[PDB]
């Protein structure tokens, strides 16, 4: 995309998630961030709901695969789930690689920074969905080192309130749950992090209450599963 | 187990 | 396409429908027309699924582009729109390229004949949608002299509840209303169908009857919604 | 104004 301004690469980036193009959405950040300039606030949402949005179905479709696979316990059902993980694991390398060159060096705000690796644990965390064995491991390293690092900041740095902040720890509990064979940290953290913006919800307009209150709801909808 | 969505619908 | 197996190719989109990756599934089926063998009807149904659901994702998306491109009245939004509209004109040209070269040519009986004709109707109607002008005609009237021939075929060799004759009536009649601006030929068309189908009913089995009800609801839905 | 679905559903 580097014929094309940075200024309309961003303005196709909204136009195709109202479209519902997510690839073409994906392209296009991709195309903002290889621009070199950092990002604002609403560009690293867009790079992140486009991808979100690719890696998404395609871990959905893996999942299917996946699934039929294992039902079988010829060579057509393991060829096919094996080419939508090589894309999967492109796409996750091409995120973690925008996130390597160069936006996280660059991300010095909390916001940011923050957010970027909360994105580095997330792709790391969906390599992990589909990864075996040994590298395996090094895998789910790399994402427990990206999310503790952007928590590091966030309870530094940000109310306990702040929905960056609170997707953070979601998300992180996920990983821990699904990933890192760890459901009594997932729930620990789940609820500490529920009851701590709770009681900082007073300090809150409507608008922020409502941003908090939709993520505390992802939060203890986990727990009900989880318990 | 839901992680965060990326928008907040 | 062209080192995979038929049979593998086949098995490929049907996994690639369970897990919802329509492309995948229209580049296996098109890989499979090319081993350059007939297709069974279950393989007809496979090829069709696979680009409707294709190019119906690029015409939702050029419909939610060209609204805006409209009420709009920078070149982003129509550059974007024309991007959309080339990748939707390619799919269908190489739709009509299969049936073409050779589906159409080899195609003896009467079910495979239609199917394949109603099919080369609808590609050129989707290519009728975004054309303009002059050229358009010349698309309007392709659509046309494919759906005309595949009724004249239908109405000679398929019995009125036929659910290949019944679906191509009902897209033929979706041509007339939305395409060619002849609404009380689509309602003609639509009632005149319903009608006959009805008269049929009594001679199917609970399968048969099953199918040709359903289309014919389909029918009654846009006789409702056009008068 | 609906067309043919690609399946019964
Ligand atoms: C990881 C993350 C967390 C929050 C946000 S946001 O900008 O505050 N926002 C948009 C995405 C989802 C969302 C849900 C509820 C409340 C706010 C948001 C972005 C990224
Ligand atoms: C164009 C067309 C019409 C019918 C058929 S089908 O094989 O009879 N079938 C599958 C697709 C949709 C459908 C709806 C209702 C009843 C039967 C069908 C294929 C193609």
């Amino acid at each position: 995309m580097g014929s094309m301004e940075r200024a309309s690469l961003i303005q196709k980036a909204k136009l195709a998630e109202q479209a519902e193009r997510y690839e073409d959405m994906a392209a296009f950040m991709k195309g903002a961030v290889e621009k070199g300039e950092e990002l604002s606030c609403e560009e690293r949402n867009l790079l992140s709901v486009a991808y979100k949005n690719v890696v998404g179905g395609q871990r959905a479709a893996w999942r299917v695969l996946s699934s039929i696979e294992q039902k079988s316990n010829g060579p057509e059902v393991r060829e096919y789930r094996e080419k939508v993980e090589t894309e999967l694991q492109g796409v996750c390398d091409t995120v973690l690689g925008l996130l390597d060159s160069h936006l996280i060096k660059e991300a010095g705000d909390a916001e940011s920074r923050v957010f970027y690796l909360k994105m580095k644990g997330d792709y790391y965390r969906y390599l992990a969905e589909v990864a075996t064995g040994d590298d395996k491991k090094r895998i789910i390293d790399s994402a427990r080192s990206a999310y503790q690092e952007a928590m590091d900041i966030s309870k530094k740095e940000m109310p306990p309130t702040n929905p960056i902040r609170l997707g953070l720890a979601l998300n992180f509990s996920v990983f821990h749950y699904e990933i890192a064979n760890s459901p009594e940290e997932a729930i620990s953290l789940a609820k500490t992090t529920f009851d701590e913006a709770m009681a900082d919800l007073h300090t809150l307009s409507e608008d922020s209450y409502k941003d908090s209150t939709l993520i505390m709801q992802l939060l203890r909808d986990n727990l009900t599963l989880w318990t | 187990a839901g992680s965060i969505p990326g928008r907040r619908s």
